[PDB]
């Protein structure tokens, strides 16, 4: 099923542009649940602009509760899997790390390949992730 | 790199054994699998050369080219190790394949086991995987900490092995984009 | 004597690696791609080792669906017969003019 | 020497189209609009028209 | 000289300042120091090109002579008023900077099988 | 050495039968061979239209500028630059880059390669 | 899975310029048909010289160079064998199976210099003959001097010398699409549109004079410059105009250099290409069954 679902906002953009042929740190936080994103994608064949509504997701397998893996790495069609979404992204969790002076300074650290994503917030929304797990990014804008 | 020449007309002695007492004894301490360590400077030897490195820059530093599957299995020949599973499943709605990540390429080097960090660039190499760049060179050329020396010390058996699909596969994935100095680079505006 | 030779390979259950002698990448190119629009082919690529030498090497690895031998004539026969498409097509187009 | 027949790198023979280009520059015609005349769209068969010494002229005197 | 009323002598020509294997070096000036000295002095002095026009009456050791010699696509001014197209040796070729396989690397050169037939550089 | 068909071949038919590093350049620093290359090519590319307004001079002291070549060179149908879009000879899909093409003067030299065996 | 069906479609077909389309089908096929095209088709040419005497100002091997890369018509090249597939004749003559012969014989004996022309070379098979204008001058000849010699013709293929290969410049391109966003050519004004023309290198956009509309015409002429994105993409109108090429529907401009015909070039490469892909399949299939 959804180990974390929430509704985000987009805040700002560090590069701020338009056919930079680089990716953009898309900074987003959400107004129902306190948390903060901080996930890398490119403009250009996905384009984000400031101010907009998404909803992400984050699962551990894709295939709706019909296998407990991910499988084979070109996975083919095989009964009616999870493809609602419009972004759909794979990654391994690396590094859990904490804060102090706030309640909700627990971050986040995922490398989708070769880009990252940072999620700042309280630790009892992010408790279900464990370390060196094989997660999945599921995103649709709307 | 330790001949110190180039290719504009030097020319190269050779000098052929002939007895067994000579025989033996180059491929034991003089032969290239066994001075791997440049003893003047205390660190590797034969680094990378000048389009292997310019092609170890460009894959984690463009970071915006998504080669889908039909360009991914040619260069998976000249690695020995297999294919990493694709980080993106769906980049976009008007796009189907699983296409794979530029950063992804370059573990096809890295063996199962290899940790590396280096703290100037921020790149963090977990189980064989590279995780994570930030504006750097300084990790692959002849420095203080680069992957060729963790390499050397890591197994030391296979790195002759490692650095030559590191140039086999490099050269013919910068084939695919092409470098090239047009009158726009000297005009710089 | 033997133009195209069988080697399988030992690691990887379903997994073959064939070469041909005497050979350019007029075929390297055109079998790779016939073998990348099946469906019962996850690796499909030729590689020139050596250009002084005249061999190319094409790694095959199916399912359990299909051998890796018969996954070759099926991609052989249908660039056979797209040929004779083609050559039908193009033989009523010159009578034309 | 003389012209060559075929050329460096296309491979479209031009060792016949000296006569007659020397022949449309012998008028008040421009070496640029010359070689339109001989159908030639390429700037890889045009620099051998272009750009060719006639050493024959002075080799034949001895 | 249409400008300022002050002058009394002037220049016949700005390329007049170097010499006959210098002064038609096209952009003699855009080059590096080291590089135009490179080639004035040390390049066009071992260029086979042209050679005597009679070779029955010259004999001497490595004398060597092109088959096609060509004139440039350019025309220095150096090269009008001599009114002389043998100091140019060697022919011409549509280069393009591209890394090709790692074969043209620490300075070399790349050539192609299928001019060298043709005419081209034989000597 | 390599063959017609494996060169990386353009829209026209133009095959680069010399292709050196591009690594040579910010080391040499021999600019104005890119320039030569620019000033050969609009010369000898027919005008599709004017054949009398274009300089081909080039003269060491007396050099045209890059707003010279870069506007003599856009009237015939290249780009700016000099730079034109590649295909590939092996594969056959196009490059992500353009690259750099033009008709330089290169010499031969002396020492070959049979007078140097020992 | 299986095979495919490409359709095809003539523009103009004559001489050494056949122009025809090529539809529904992937880069591999237009790209592996220019490399057997440009290469691999077989004709005839001259290999083997002999000079019985030569007193011209040209040496004696400049010519058997020169003579090499004559333009002979070849109609039966494919339907002959190689010198090294026939073991008999033993070289040096007509043998009428892989070879032919030639007779040079000139001598200028008149006041003004005459040439030879290619016109002058006499076969003994008058189906092997230089193509002809003037004609491919060789020498030129003074009072009191002659040349004669005789040479032998043989077929080859294409990929030992440059001299067997009957073509000259064949290519293909994409032949893309372009698109142009209607929503957003009424924010710029008429300068800017003129502006946006005038930095086009090829006739691509054009201008509607009744109401000032940037309307495409002749888009296969683009040659991919990337100047007309480059010049809206710094401006006041980014994305306006979005190129992609098409996977499909490639276009070839082919040349025969007048020794085959063009109809005969991509036939007789299409007929070689399925003889090509045939000793892989027969030498590979005892280790199937
Ligand atoms: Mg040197
Ligand atoms: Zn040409
Ligand atoms: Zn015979």
């Amino acid at each position: 099923i959804i180990m974390f679902e929430d509704i985000f906002v987009v805040d700002k953009l560090d590069p701020d542009g338009k056919k930079f042929d680089k990716v953009t740190r898309v900074e987003a936080r959400s107004h129902n649940l306190e948390m903060f994103m901080h996930l890398d994608v490119n403009t250009e064949v996905y384009p984000l602009a400031v101010g907009d509504k998404f909803t992400l997701a984050m699962a551990p397998t894709l295939n709706l509760d019909g296998t407990p893996d991910t499988g084979y790495f070109t996975p083919g069609a095989k009964k009616t899997l999870a493809d609602k979404y419009e972004y759909i992204m794979h990654g391994k969790l690396y590094k859990i790390s904490e804060r102090d002076g706030k309640t909700p300074k627990a971050e986040l650290y995922v490398s989708f390949g070769g880009l990252l994503m940072l999620l700042q917030g309280d630790p009892a929304h992010i408790s279900h992730f464990e370390l060196d797990q094989r997660l999945f990014l599921l995103m649709r804008k709307l | 790199l330790p001949f110190r020449g180039d290719f504009d007309g030097d020319c190269l002695h050779g000098y052929v054994p002939q007895s067994i007492q000579a025989k033996v004894e180059l491929d034991e301490l003089v032969a290239l699998d066994k001075q791997l360590i440049n003893r003047q400077n205390g660190r590797n030897l034969l680094s990378l050369g000048q389009d292997s490195l310019t092609a170890a820059y460009l894959v984690n530093v463009e970071k915006n080219c998504y080669l889908n599957r039909a360009q991914m299995q040619q260069l998976q020949m000249y690695c020995p190790f297999q294919l990493p599973p694709p980080a993106i499943i769906k980049a976009s709605p008007s796009s189907t394949e699983p296409q794979w990540t530029g950063m992804q390429l370059f573990g096809m080097l890295f063996p199962p086991g290899f940790d590396y960090t280096y703290p100037l660039n921020n790149v963090v190499v977990s189980n064989g995987e590279l995780l994570s760049f930030s504006e750097g060179s300084a990790w692959l050329r002849d420095g203080e900490g680069n992957f060729i020396e963790r390499l050397l010390k890591h197994d030391k058996g296979k790195v002759l092995d490692i650095i030559y699909s590191a140039q086999e596969m490099l050269s013919q994935w910068l084939l695919m984009r092409g470098l090239s100095v047009s009158l726009a680079d000297l005009y710089l505006s | 004597t033997k133009k195209v030779s069988y080697d399988r390979d030992t690691k990887i259950i379903n997994a073959a690696s064939f070469t041909v002698e005497r050979e350019d990448h007029t075929i390297g190119n055109i079998v790779r791609m016939q073998l990348h629009r099946d469906e019962n082919v996850l690796f499909a690529g030729y590689q020139l080792p050596h250009p002084l030498k005249y061999k190319i090497i094409v790694r095959i690895h199916t399912t359990s669906q299909s051998s890796p031998m018969q996954a070759y004539n099926q991609a052989i026969n249908d660039l056979d017969k797209e040929l004779d498409y083609l050559k039908n097509q193009f033989e009523a187009e010159v009578a034309k003019f | 020497m003389i012209i060559p027949v075929r050329c460096f790198t296309c491979g479209k023979v031009i060792g016949n189209k000296w006569d007659q280009y020397l022949d449309l520059l012998q008028l008040d015609y421009t070496e640029g609009d010359a070689l339109d005349a001989l159908q030639l769209v390429r700037y890889c068969c045009r620099r051998m028209l272009m750009t060719h010494v006639d050493l024959i002229e002075k080799l034949l005197n001895y | 000289l249409k400008e300022p009323k002050i002058y009394t002598h002037c220049e016949l020509d700005l390329s007049f300042l170097l010499g006959v294997s210098c002064a038609v070096v096209p952009f003699a000036n855009h080059d590096h120091g080291r590089r135009v000295l490179y080639q004035s002095q040390k390049h066009c002095q071992q260029a086979i090109g042209f050679s005597s026009t009679n070779p029955n009456i010259r004999c001497d050791t490595l004398s060597q002579q092109l088959f096609y010699p060509q004139k440039p696509l350019f025309k220095t001014l150096a090269s009008e008023c001599l009114k002389k197209e043998v100091l140019f040796n060697g022919q011409n070729a549509i280069v393009a900077v591209n890394v090709h396989l790692g074969y043209n690397q620490e300075d070399s050169i790349v050539m192609n099988k299928a001019s060298l037939e043709r005419g081209m550089f034989r000597s | 050495l390599e063959e017609q068909q494996n060169f990386p071949f353009t829209i026209q038919g133009i095959v680069p039968d010399i292709v050196i590093n591009p690594h040579a350049f910010p080391s040499r620093q021999t600019p104005g061979q890119l320039l030569e290359a620019a000033l050969s090519k609009g010369i000898a590319c027919p005008i599709q239209k004017a054949y009398t307004k274009l300089t081909r001079h080039a003269t060491p002291f007396s050099t045209p500028g890059v707003t010279e070549i870069t506007e003599q060179l856009h009237r015939a149908g290249f780009s700016r630059w000099g730079n034109e879009r590649v295909y590939n000879g092996r594969s056959g899909e196009m490059m992500r880059s353009m690259i750099f093409m033009g008709p330089t003067f290169y010499q031969r030299l002396v020492h070959m390669s049979e007078d140097k065996v020992k | 899975t299986y095979q495919r069906f490409p359709k095809i479609k003539i523009r103009e077909l004559k001489d050494d310029y056949a122009k025809f389309e090529l539809r529904e089908t992937d880069v591999s096929m237009a790209n592996a048909l220019r490399r057997v095209m440009i290469s691999e088709v077989p004709t005839v040419a001259i290999d083997l010289v002999e000079i019985e005497v030569n007193s011209s100002v040209l040496n004696d091997e400049f010519i058997a160079h020169r003579l090499g890369l004559i333009p002979l018509t070849s109609e039966r090249a494919m339907s002959m064998r190689f010198s090294r597939d026939c073991d008999a004749c033993d070289g040096d003559g007509q043998c009428e199976f892989c070879s032919v012969e030639f007779r040079l014989s000139s001598k200028c004996v008149t006041d003004q210099t005459l040439d030879v022309t290619s016109r002058d070379l006499y076969s003994a098979d008058p189906t092997v003959t230089p193509v002809d204008h003037k004609g491919i001058i060789i020498v030129k000849l003074r009072r009191g001097q002659e040349l004669k010699l005789r040479a032998i013709a043989r077929k080859g293929i294409g990929k030992d010398h440059a001299k067997w290969s009957p073509a000259a410049t064949v290519t293909f391109m994409y032949e893309p699409d372009i698109i142009i966003n209607e929503d957003m050519m009424d924010t710029l004004s008429d300068e800017e549109k003129i502006d946006l023309i005038e930095s086009s290198p090829t006739k691509v956009f054009g201008m509607d004079p009744v109401t000032r509309q940037v309307v495409v015409v002749d888009p296969e002429a683009y040659t991919y410059d990337e100047e007309v994105i480059k010049k809206a993409e710094a401006m006041g109108k980014p994305g306006l105009i979005e190129i992609s090429p098409k996977d499909d529907s490639f276009i070839f401009t082919v040349e025969s250099t007048g020794a085959v015909k063009a109809s005969q070039l991509v036939l007789n490469a299409i007929d070689l290409l399925k003889q090509k892909l045939d000793a892989v399949r027969l030498s590979d299939d005892t280790v199937e069954a």
